[PDB]
């Protein structure tokens, strides 16, 4: 993450991030809606950060310091570049929407009134197709990545010393290789929870309640599609085991 | 410290996300209760043994039968959650959650946890449940279900008041340490 975005999302809620004189000017219902929207952005920032640990810290560090068989690093971090692209773009749009909403003379006081439209665009058309295809591929390769990680840690000394070294800092406590993989898999199923709770506090403007209801149905359709396209890959699986599923 | 993995399972109405947040937070969420939980690595010392307990939630995965089991690999302890204000969530434990947890996590200790124990003596809860010929889950009903499903043990807590929360996680650490 970059310091600018970290400080903007450092507080536990939007009600604690804005100035108290700015908070005092809004209705309770607006504050509740803004706290949930802030949580979606804050967790999207953390998710993009998890993908950067995977590509820059783990993947690149292995390519630049270790001597691993070709295709091993790919097996450990499947689709990480495609995922980082989808989510960094989505995060850019969320952060730009907050930035446009800032009061002149302020870097923290804002209200996001129109999130629905941005969520419908993310979860429809080409961008939805790319998330469906990338998560179907990622979640099918998830178990293989963990087993490959466990083998390398147990049988390779230089790989074991690399892991211990790059994961030693305290800011990496909950971000090991296996933790990053499950954090990514679990991300897509957090979207309907956040969006439904934003919808709960967005009945004031009827166009917004409708946009959020459409976005909720789109996210659910994507999840159902990803779920139906999953089939766990096993390293060294025989054809007979596959066609007798 | 040794590393152990805990996963909480159960219906969405059981308050599993609230329990993980309240245990991990450090200062109770007085201003805003988060909608979701990402992960956390708890530093726990139980009976003189130091353990790093990674905490994971399954909330949001209940309708996705092929995504949900990806949370299970290498779990050391399962918290099987139900709500004391919802006898329906207790009834979903033996033939929905238990056969799944025993298939993907054979030989992993399960702790059956009854959440929201503060609602057992709540008049609004008693009135609402009485309209459907129901009442809050009794302590013996929770204990009998834990016995029936082969649980390591049965515990109760309240994420709202914090009562019994710490004891659940220290016991879960002891369960994860056993052979
Ligand atoms: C001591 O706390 C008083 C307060 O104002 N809390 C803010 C607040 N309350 C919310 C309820 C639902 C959704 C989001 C919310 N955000
Ligand atoms: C998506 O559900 C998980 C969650 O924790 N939502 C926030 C939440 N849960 C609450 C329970 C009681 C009172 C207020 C609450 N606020």
């Amino acid at each position: 993450s970059m310091e600018m975005d970290e400080k903007d999302f450092a507080a536990d809620s939007w009600s604690l991030a804005v100035d108290s004189s700015f908070l005092q000017q809004h209705k309770k219902e607006v504050m509740k809606q803004q706290d949930v929207i802030y949580e979606l952005i804050q967790t999207e920032l953390h998710h993009v950060r998890t993908l950067k640990i995977m590509t820059r810290l783990f993947r690149t560090g292995m390519l630049e310091e270790l001597h691993l068989e070709p295709g091993v690093v790919q097996g450990l971090f499947p689709c990480v570049d495609e995922l980082s692209d989808i989510h960094t773009r989505f995060l850019s749009q969320l952060l730009e929407r907050r930035r446009q909403a800032l009061c002149p003379g302020s870097t923290r006081n804002f209200v996001i009134h129109r999130l629905g439209d941005l969520l419908i665009s993310q979860f429809s058309g080409p961008s939805a197709e790319q998330m469906c295809k990338t998560y179907s591929e990622f979640c099918s390769r998830h178990s293989k990545a963990l087993k490959l990680y466990k083998e390398l840690y147990a049988r390779d000394k230089r790989f074991q010393q690399f892991i211990r070294k790059v994961t030693r800092p305290a800011v990496l406590k909950r971000h090991g290789v296996q933790e990053c993989i499950l954090l990514v898999t679990q991300r897509i199923t957090k979207y309907p929870l956040l969006i439904s709770r934003i919808l709960q506090h967005s009945h004031g403007i009827e166009e917004e309640r409708q946009d959020l209801t459409t976005a909720l149905g789109l996210v659910k359709e994507l999840l159902s599609n990803v779920d139906e396209g999953i089939y766990q890959l096993e390293k060294g699986a025989r054809l007979q085991e596959i066609y007798n599923r | 410290a040794i590393r152990k993995k805990l996963v909480i399972v159960g219906d969405g109405a059981c308050g599993k996300t609230c329990l993980l947040i309240v245990f991990s937070k450090d200062q109770f969420p007085e201003v805003y209760v988060p909608t979701v939980f990402e992960n956390y690595v708890a530093d726990i010392e139980v009976d003189g043994k130091q353990v790093e307990l990674a905490l994971w939630d399954t909330a949001g995965q209940e309708d996705y039968d092929r995504l949900r089991p990806l949370s299970y690999p290498d779990t050391d302890v399962i918290l099987m959650c139900f709500s004391i204000d919802s006898p329906d969530s207790l009834e979903n434990i033996p033939e929905k959650w238990t056969p799944e947890v025993k298939h993907f996590c054979p030989n992993v200790p399960i702790i059956l946890v009854g959440n929201k124990k503060d609602l057992r003596n709540d008049e609004h809860t008693r009135r609402e449940l009485a309209k459907m010929k129901q009442e809050p889950v009794k302590p013996e009903e929770g204990r009998d279900m834990a016995n029936r499903i082969g649980a390591f043990g049965y515990m109760e807590c309240s994420a709202k008041t914090k009562d019994g929360v710490r004891e659940v996680f220290e016991m879960a650490t002891r369960a994860a340490l056993q052979a």
